[PDB]
RNA sequence: AAACUUUCAACAACGGAUCUCUUGGUUCUCGCAUCGAUGAAGAACGCAGCGAAAUGCGAUACGUAAUGUGAAUUGCAGAAUUCCGUGAAUCAUCGAAUCUUUGAACGCACAUUGCGCCCCUUGGUAUUCCAGGGGGCAUGCCUGUUUGAGCGUCAUUU
RNA sequence: CUAUCUAGCGAAACCACAGCCAAGGGAACGGGCUUGGCAGAAUCAGCGGGGAAAGAAGACCCUGUUGAGCUUGACUCUAGU
RNA sequence: CGUGGAGGUCAGUGACGAAGCCUAGACCGUAAGGUCGGGUCGAACGGCCUCUAGUGCAGAUCUUGGUGGUAGUAGCAAAUAUUCAAAUGAGAACUUUGAAGACUGAAGUGGGGAAAGGUUCCACGUCAACAGCAGUUGGACGUGGGUUAGUCGAUCCUAAGAGAUGGGGAAGCUCCGUUUCAAAGGCCUGAUUUUAUGCAGGCCACCAUCGAAAGGGAAUCCGGUUAAGAUUCCGGAACCUGG
RNA sequence: AUAUUGGCGAGAGACCGAUAGCGAACAAGUACAGUGAUGGAAAGAUGAAAAGAACUUUGAAAAGAGAGUGAAAAAGUACGU
């Protein structure tokens, strides 16, 4: 019984997608996140799992904001705007 | 294991060693970065010696 | 176009965002006309369709072709 | 240092027909099952892979670096030597070839060629320029795509123009007597610079 | 093509909003026209007028705003600078170069000489 | 004693691992005492912290802090260099004069192991120097 | 599921906006290496996972 | 020999700095050199080649040929030229595509930015 | 004697070795100090005339403003004349904006596109009910403002 | 109903090289070696003598200065009390 | 003897053909090997003196890939069963229509749902692959269409239980606790008609929140309609809730 | 003055040359697996240029045979050797 009939069986969810990271890693009786840890303010990781970290970590999304703060830096944050020759 | 007559070493590397080995490949660098450093103290020191 | 040549109903794509009330106002403005209800449902693929039905003062196909489709 | 290693693979031990090397687990995919780290598999660690650590540099006795130098440059000064190294000067006046101190003050390579050729370099000269080739290997692609000769070595005792005005002429080299290279003079590890000599950098010598 | 800031830099609060429900309507019919038409490029051309419109009628707020704020104390977060949140921290250069009433004193009576060493 | 927080006094290993009860923490009370009223003023320094009183149960610190926006302590010389970001949370990497102590900072003989920092000089002890010319 | 999630049903919607070929005049661009929709899916042979 | 600690004698970053290049780069590697009739009219070597420029080519199978230049086919490395075309065997032309490399231009076609450039190169004046 | 088997060769299969390539990796070295409640990193769903991805973006959606450059883009369609010009561009630069649903994540929730409260404003007879548009309500802490509590405690009206 | 024969479809196990015996000697039970018997293409259905056939580096046994589960007035400790 | 790379040299070989590969063709060497011809090929390569190593395979139940004999072999035998004709089609044991023969036998091989799937639903086109024969057929391929609610659910309630907050432990990630050793509110309306508003009355409150698509619970029915929706659209006839 | 397998900008190598070099030279932390933590590939090369084979003929078609392009089809998007 323990195997082919019993897999049968299987038509509940013990996680569903995670409102924070979108895997479907969201245990619905523990309301938490075996991924990213949400509802906890900080992020699950772990030392002991680089590829884990590296497959999240900054830069492997949009950087939306961040993306463009080192060209800024790079022209000192310039408050007002570009002037216009002439010729 | 001892064997042979030879001295007996003591040379300290039950340890994790590779961890922290520094090769001063920077031997040259910093010796160029040290007296570029030189150069403009001295340049704003203004006609004082370092 | 069956249901506008039959029922006295415009069919239109309507912002997900929107409502039976906010749909019925914009309709009543952009053309003028008079509204008996609003259905709605979200089509598969992800946006809102919003059947209006109009008044009997209105035709619905005179109405369609002034807009301009048919 | 870390190659061959980012995978958590195990053995499956011995019962299952099959070598004990570690191998990767999970599946639905055509890694899973596969020999992992391990120097005979695909994808694992090399044998004894390469340290930074390694010994590069290699010192040797100061006094015996000179003795080097020295030897190097007496041979400079034998015929038979420095053309068997390939020097063009079957013809040439003599040797040590030695050359006006003006030579220290030319500006432009025109001239700086003119001069030289006029001394009798014009044929080793042109054996640089003959002698340019794609260079066999792979290190074409590593920054050493071409391949010449080593033309004649001009030394000098102050420098006034003739180290701009050559550094353009395939094939030759500028000098210092003051400082006087061993990988110059020996090239190859092969004695017979073909040297010129300004007749300041001459009596610098001693 | 279709509209350029700097015509509509010149235009009342009031011209502009017309302006935008214009192209709006200009677009709305567009939309009519995409659908039995097989492809309308001449839309992406009024999608941009629109935002132009949006764009310049923002500008023209935030100066109006800004202008009413001139001088004052505590402007709206929204037009502060922005710079970086520790940059926003450090202390303002006022408060760095405070030097306490007792080494005042101290730089006025001994500070670096200029010097050179011969004779 | 800070209790050695494992199951049932349970500490999988050698023998010399295996206390619970004879165990005490690296750091001082008075440490635990700044760190936690840090945490609760956060946009506050903490600048330092002196003894009260204790009974059997409880030693009671009153701890000193200093708040780095406001404009008294900002245009003050004397004490904006608490405004410093290097300074933030000093009490939790033992920068207080508590802290300081038991991180064993003192200059000579007594302060070998510990003082430039113990891990750090650890560190330093165990590096192997590899120059270009091999010596 | 019938009664279905917002959620979930506009995941579904994405989900079957993705489910067509490679537009051929793709192929025609220039420098294209990319020949067929290779991230193609279908309901009898991989699931959603949600 | 390059001198600068800022420039790399890289094979590597060359080839992507080239085939990576953006439309605005793309333009100024797109240069042609001008005439000799045309050189001496302006004391000056070459230009970035443009559209509606007249021109002679003097390499390859196509050499000799003259013509309008069509398109200056950046996305590409390429040029055609209103009059340059291979004709298939189902009778339809096909524009050849040319390096203004191994091109040589004829007519300018002269602009106030045009004149502006050959100005600031060092070239003649009018 | 075929057929069959085996060997060798030619041509043809199968398969992807070899050689040559290389916008990638790897190691050294030099220069620099800049994330976030002014909402980061990260997630989700969207945005193109014609796109599933990658890349970019946010309902102003493969981008708006600005500055430089000075004629493209290009798979096809298409513009537009703007090509001696405040001006092409799937260009560079970037100082002005936009920046959905979220996330430390902040009205409460969240297997829910679930459920309140407050100010302004617009409709439906309306301060109270309904709908539309805009702006708001987390927590610890500091300095200050206001309003308070305790025979904790002072002085007094008489 | 299979097996069987046909059209279509089409795996796996296993494989040093192979495949007829008697005796001999031989790592003391040979397909090969030595001496003899012999020995004729290509094959089909069956079969279970042999291939010391095939399935998991022997379950039993011993060795190893290799373990683990378990017990106890072995050794050394410990939460608790 | 032979290999990757490095310094030097033959001003070495090469698109008039480099390297590589194939060849019971030739020659040198005891051998590791070297050399040549012919064929194929297309961009680079070699000798000598040195330098340097990630430097030479038959094996490791070696690693990865690719290929055989086995073999057109084992097999494609559970679930009673098929047959005649016409149509269509390049093609029909297998598609569609007709006829026959049978089966599931309402404890269904009927008609709906819950979890789960996610478009598989319907239409048009359509067969390379897939459906272990076939295919004109399909849950497949291409292109489109499609899910309509005050009354059916969620939404509200509380259940086992989950869990913020005053607090108490803990170096800390956090652990405990849920009315708990807490100053924990907000409901009416007068006053005031400077006003719709601050206030004068006043009672009542050990009291977050999450947790049921089968528990509790406000209210809709019949007829008609689509390729595909219907207690949702249409027609008609009602009811509940707030105002 | 010291540290620096992270971040930004650069110059390099007696390094590796697609089973090598990072796991990834490619729509690679992708496709795929697993309730989950996690696990995690394969995969580069027509030609200078698509000139990517008009047209004829056989075939239901895929294709074949001619023709044609090309320096070469002993390069035919199954493509260098
Ligand atoms: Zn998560």
């Amino acid at each position: 019984g323990k195997g082919t009939p019993s897999f049968g069986k299987r038509h509940n969810k013990s996680h569903t997608l995670c409102n924070r990271c979108g895997r479907r890693s969201f245990h619905v009786q523990k309301k938490t996140c075996s991924s990213c840890g949400y509802p906890a303010a900080k992020t699950r990781s772990y030392n002991w799992g680089a590829k884990a970290k590296r497959r999240h970590t900054t830069g492997t999304g949009r950087m939306r904001y961040l993306k463009h703060v080192s060209r800024r830096f790079k022209n000192g944050f310039q408050t007002g705007s570009a002037s216009k020759a002439s010729a | 294991a001892i064997s042979k007559n030879l001295p007996i070493l003591k040379n300290h590397f039950r340890k994790h060693w590779q961890e922290r080995v520094k090769v001063h490949f920077d031997q040259a660098g910093k010796k160029v970065s040290r007296r570029n450093a030189r150069a403009t103290r001295a340049a704003k020191i203004a006609p004082r010696p370092l | 176009m069956k249901k506008v040549e039959d029922g006295n109903i415009l069919v239109f794509q309507v912002s997900m965002k929107a409502n039976k009330y906010q749909i019925k106002k914009a309709v009543k403005e952009l053309y003028e006309v008079d509204v008996l209800k609003v259905n709605t449902l979200v089509r598969p693929n992800g946006t809102k369709k919003a059947y209006v039905r109009l008044t009997a003062d209105y035709d619905a196909l005179d109405i369609a072709n002034r807009i301009g489709y048919i | 240092e870390k190659a061959g290693h980012q995978t958590s693979a195990e053995s499956w031990g011995t019962g299952r027909a099959v070598a004990r090397i570690p191998r990767v687990g999970g599946g639905g995919t055509g890694r899973s099952g596969q020999g992992a780290f391990g120097n005979m598999c695909r994808g694992g660690r090399m044998f004894a892979p390469t340290k930074t650590w390694r010994k590069w540099n290699v010192k040797v006795n100061h006094n015996e670096k000179r003795y080097a130098t020295a030897s190097a440059i007496a041979a400079t000064a034998v015929a038979s030597l420095v053309l068997a190294r390939g020097h063009r000067v079957e013809k040439i006046p003599e040797i040590p070839l030695v050359v006006s101190t003006d030579l220290e003050s030319i500006q432009k390579t025109k001239e700086a060629v003119a001069a030289l050729k006029a001394v009798g370099a014009h044929s080793d000269l042109l054996k640089v320029l003959k002698s340019k080739k794609l260079r066999a290997g792979k290190g074409k692609y590593r920054n050493r795509r071409w391949t010449q000769r080593r033309g004649p070595l001009v030394v000098y005792a102050e420098d006034n123009g003739i180290v701009k005005a050559l550094r353009n002429v395939p094939g030759v080299e500028t000098a210092n007597v003051a400082s006087l290279n061993l990988l110059q003079l020996a090239p190859g590890a092969h004695l017979g610079r073909f040297v010129i000599w300004t007749e300041a950098a001459f009596t610098k010598l001693d | 093509a279709g509209v350029k800031a700097y015509e509509l830099r010149t235009k009342s609060k009031e011209q502009l909003a017309s302006q935008l429900v214009d192209l709006k309507k200009e677009l709305a019919e567009l939309k009519v026209q995409k659908l039995s038409r097989p492809s309308l490029p001449k839309i992406k051309t009024v999608r941009k007028s629109i935002a132009c419109v949006l764009t310049v009628i923002n500008e023209q707020q935030r100066e109006a705003v800004r202008q009413l704020y001139k001088g004052k104390k505590y402007q709206p977060k929204d037009l502060r600078a922005k710079k970086t949140r520790a940059l926003r921290r450090a202390l303002t250069k006022f408060e760095a170069s405070q030097v306490t009433e007792k080494q005042r004193k101290k730089q006025i009576a001994f500070p670096q000489r200029k010097y050179a060493i011969k004779a | 004693n800070r209790k050695r927080p494992v199951p049932k006094g349970a500490t999988y290993g050698k023998p010399t691992n295996q206390g619970v009860n004879e165990l005490k923490y690296q750091r001082s009370l008075r440490a635990t005492a700044e760190e936690r009223v840090g945490r609760r003023a956060a946009n506050l320094r903490v600048l330092n912290s002196y003894w009260v009183n204790q009974d059997s149960t409880y030693k009671y610190f009153e701890v000193i802090l200093v708040d780095p926006q406001h404009k008294a302590i900002r245009r003050d010389a004397r004490y904006n260099w608490i405004c410093d970001p290097v300074h933030k949370h000093r009490e939790a990497r033992g920068l207080t004069a508590t802290g300081k102590k038991s991180r064993g900072i003192n200059k000579g003989h007594k302060f070998n192991n510990t003082k430039a920092g113990r891990r750090k000089t650890w560190k330093r002890q165990n590096t192997l120097s590899l120059w270009r010319y091999r010596k | 599921a019938a009664q279905k999630s917002f959620r979930i049903k506009q995941k579904m919607a994405k989900a079957k906006k993705q489910n067509r070929p490679l537009p051929q005049w793709i192929r025609l661009r220039t420098n294209n290496t990319i020949r067929y929709n290779a991230k193609r899916r279908n309901w009898r042979r991989t699931k959603m996972n949600i | 020999a390059k001198q600068s600690l800022d420039v790399s004698s890289d094979r590597r970053k060359a080839r992507k700095a080239y085939f990576t290049a953006p439309s605005s780069q793309r333009r100024v590697l797109l240069s042609a050199p001008l005439s000799k009739e045309l050189r001496a009219q302006y004391g000056i070597k070459a230009l970035p080649i443009r559209r509606d420029d007249e021109v002679l080519v003097v390499r390859g199978s196509k050499k000799g040929q003259e013509g309008k230049i069509s398109s200056v086919y950046r996305l590409k490395f390429a040029v055609q030229v209103d009059k340059v075309t291979k004709e298939k065997v189902n009778g339809a032309s096909v524009p050849i595509n040319l390096h203004p490399s191994k091109l040589v231009i004829t007519k300018l076609h002269l602009d106030k930015d045009r004149k502006a450039l050959i100005q600031r190169k060092g070239g003649k004046l009018e």
